[PDB]
RNA sequence: GUACGGCCGCAAGGUUAAAACUCAAAUGAAUUGACGGGGGCCCGCACAAGCGGUGGAGCAUGUGGUUUAAUUCGAUGCAACGCGAAGAACCUUACCUGGUCUUGACAUCCACGGAAGUUUUCAGAGAUGAGAAUGUGCCUUCGGGAACCGUGAGACAGGUGCUGCAUGGCUGUCGUCAGCUCGUGUUGUGAAAUGUUGGGUUAAGUCCCGCAACGAGCGCAACCCUUAUCCUUUGUUGCCAGCGGUCCGGCCGGGAACUCAAAGGAGACUGCCAGUGAUAAACUGGAGGAAGGUGGGGAUGACGUCAAGUCAUCAUGGCCCUUACGACCAGGGCUACACACGUGCUACAAUGGCGCAUACAAAGAGAAGCGACCUCGCGAGAGCAAGCGGACCUCAUAAAGUGCGUCGUAGUCCGGAUUGGAGUCUGCAACUCGACUCCAUGAAGUCGGAAUCGCUAGUAAUCGUGGAUCAGAAUGCCACGGUG
RNA sequence: AAACGACGAAAACUACGCUUUAGCAGCUUAAUAACCUGCUUAGAGCCCUCUCUCCCUAGCCUCCGCUCUUAGGACGGGGAUCAAGAGAGGUCAAACCCAAAAGAGAUCGCGUGGAAGCCCUGCCUGGGGUUGAAGCGUUAAAACUUAAUCAGGCUAGUUUGUUAGUGGCGUGUCCGUCCGCA
């Protein structure tokens, strides 16, 4: 829960949902072969020079409630320490221990 | 640390939860930190009134606020406008349209936290400490309740060495899955530290579950 | 019970028997714990019995040591060492190297000014400096307001820095082992004892009897979750018992007998007959029964022990740094190494590998998604791309099995690692550092000392599939069924 | 190495308190009693807050969003005070709570048939596309249509290719007869 860490995961959030347009439009031209040579250096040159940290695929998943870098669980977007407390007082609708 | 938390073991048999209403692994954590953050508003907004339970509920894109207290005269306020002034600023914190209700407890010293308070407030006042485990006893069996366990940890009295002390009236069963057992925990704040105080109470043997 | 003194005795010594000086104790009977190289009884894959494995050999993370700039923090006998870490190329993550800072990257606050803002131009790898093209978004008395930026400090920040010998919370072990206590009464002047002990019995302080014990709490079981026979309800995306057309496909016409779907129940309780046992509890057979003695599996971990482990999920009383331990991004290193170790995968080849018909599962995940087809590629997957918050579509022709062939005991058509190159998935980028692919070299190894570990039934052992972490990166983790 | 035990016998909100009534229970031979208790309700002592008993008015409402307007009901608007009684409650209000509207009906918002910019086209002529830029129409309509017309001074003869003077710091700081770009 720090800090300092707190902070470039949502820039990492504020930025990467800015360039959502050009960077799926570049992709997609990049990725279809029926281009030209210069055109794709020319874009992959521009994506490249954009701010680094920006990037989808560079951000960890972090915890919503304690930032824990490790176990963010997508279901409840917490980590084991703290569903395991939220779960056990009661506020997941329908969280109970289980025996198969 | 030995013992099993009973909330998270009694929750699908007799006692209700606190949230269900319906998501679908997208908003729940922002659920679950709406939940939270109005809890401890309502907790430093109602820090005198007497209050055990908020349970929460969200029927379609609508949240709803149910509180269980014992003093819902400061909360109304004169005329009856304060509870809708803070509905106000709940409906803010929340985002969503926001409606609260209030659940008065008659005769509430078998609620958890209700009867785990005034006695953290005793030790803040200095009052002795003895005194207040012995009233909190004494207060917790003249209700009709069959046994309450209240775990007191850390400087007792305001002492200087945590230790660790607890008593035991009646009969508070952990082991059967049938037995009411509402538990909860606080925290007083001293001149000196901090103390732990958990509670558990044995309403007694419910048979049928939950359909009352 | 010593010296002197008297007596006795050959002697050893015996006998009578002090004083000076030190201390506030020296003791005996009994009780509770503890301890014994004291004894007895009982229990658990604890031994035995078995059956498979680990030390022998590629490889994988993990551990100690070494090197290194760092080889990022803690865990250190059971009870740390495939641990946190449910997946370290940069980001990452706290470590290292260069450069920017100062109420700071992120929190409330005043004097005001600009709507916030969108595209690009440039110097620098970057850290962030200059700036232009621009927008004036809704509103009171216009000594303007919310929202967002900008500056000036001071009221403030920040710390994954330490202290788990201040702690809360949490967890593991003893240990699902069976004990740990209390009320009253009784006994002994009393500390204290009884209950809790003793025989049967059990998984048990489980049940019975006797006994100054009688009862109660935490406790052992049950109440909680599934499986095992049967009943009813609802019949779609499912079934075709019977009937019909039929493109031979349940396609529908139909239906709710069934398998399945989720809701409520009957139901195994020593209930029985016989023996044993104390005319008990119980144990053993047998009968019915789908199941029999707890019917079969899982959570539930009793007072307490380990200054047990984490101030590195988090909070936290004190020290602490306040122009740096706070903070800035880029490149490295957490992945390295003459080594030793826990664990597992992979193999030793005739029950075994090579290929060609061919079969039966459960449960799952799916919209920045799951992703049928098709055109292709020796292969990874490329392009085009239907359907679907799903009893509808995908992941997903499961294998072991089976019938054939084939090889013939050989470093092997075993074993699949190292190597040069080739593309592919993937995320801005795989020299450090991914995985997949297939052509090519085709290592080691041929059941492995002393030791040593796991299992008592649908379990060992084998075979495949599924799930979470995440741009991809599982021999690790958690589940699922088949054989047996 | 350490570890004492003293005073809710200095009841710390009254939850309005304050009064009182039946039973229960801890107490023990069985009971009572204090209260040790909570616990169903009774009534008013006693401070209370709100809607009231005042009058005026017939207010009044609700499906269509507006309306004279329709069975109807629990429906109900202003002004000073309260004499004594009556409902609630206790620093009491949203939700819980009890059942709703009959029709007419302009229809404003909401969708227009001949045209102003963007399509060869960076100034601008494009009827071949169009917008509320023009007739118009109810809980809806008299339907109706942002792309494909060749081509112009369309960045303007010197910017595209011959080529020419000095309205140039040219060059290691350089004055330097000069090499070389316009
Ligand atoms: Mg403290
Ligand atoms: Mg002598
Ligand atoms: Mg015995
Ligand atoms: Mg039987
Ligand atoms: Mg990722």
């Amino acid at each position: 829960a720090k800090q300092s860490m707190k902070a470039r995961e949502v820039k990492r959030v504020a930025l990467a949902d800015k360039y959502f347009a050009k960077r799926a439009e570049l992709k997609a031209i990049i990725s279809d072969v029926n281009a030209s040579d210069e055109d794709r250096w020319n874009a992959v040159l521009k994506l490249q020079t954009l701010p680094r940290d920006s990037s989808p695929s560079r951000q960890r998943n972090r915890c919503r409630q304690t930032g824990r870098p490790h176990g963010f669980l997508r279901k409840f977007g917490l980590s084991r320490i703290k569903v395991r407390e939220a779960a056990m007082r009661g506020e997941i609708p329908g969280l109970k221990k289980a025996s198969w | 640390g030995q013992k099993v938390h009973p909330n998270g073991i009694r929750l699908g048999i007799v006692k209700p939860w606190n949230s269900t209403w319906f998501a679908n692994t997208k908003e729940f954590a922002d659920n679950l930190d709406s939940d939270f953050k109005v809890r401890q508003y309502l907790t430093k907004e109602l820090a005198k009134a007497s209050v055990s339970r908020i349970v929460i509920e969200r029927p379609a894109k609508s949240i709803r606020v149910t509180i269980h207290t014992a003093r819902p005269g400061i909360v109304i306020g004169k005329k009856g406008e304060d509870v809708e002034k803070l509905r106000k600023v709940v409906a803010d914190i929340a985002g969503v349209p926001a409606q609260i209700n209030i659940a008065e407890v008659r005769k509430p010293e078998l609620d958890a936290k209700l009867v785990a308070d005034s006695i953290t407030s005793q030790l803040e006042r200095r009052v002795m400490f003895r005194r207040a485990m012995k009233r909190a006893v004494q207060n917790a069996m003249r209700l009709g309740a069959k046994g309450i366990k209240v775990e007191v940890s850390g400087r007792l009295g305001g002492a200087e060495i945590a230790r660790t002390e607890w008593y035991r009236e009646g009969r508070v069963p952990l082991h059967t899955l049938r037995a009411d057992i509402d538990y909860n925990t606080s925290e007083a704040h001293t001149t000196y530290g901090v103390i732990g105080v958990k509670v558990w109470i044995f309403k007694g043997e419910i048979l049928g579950g939950m359909a009352a």
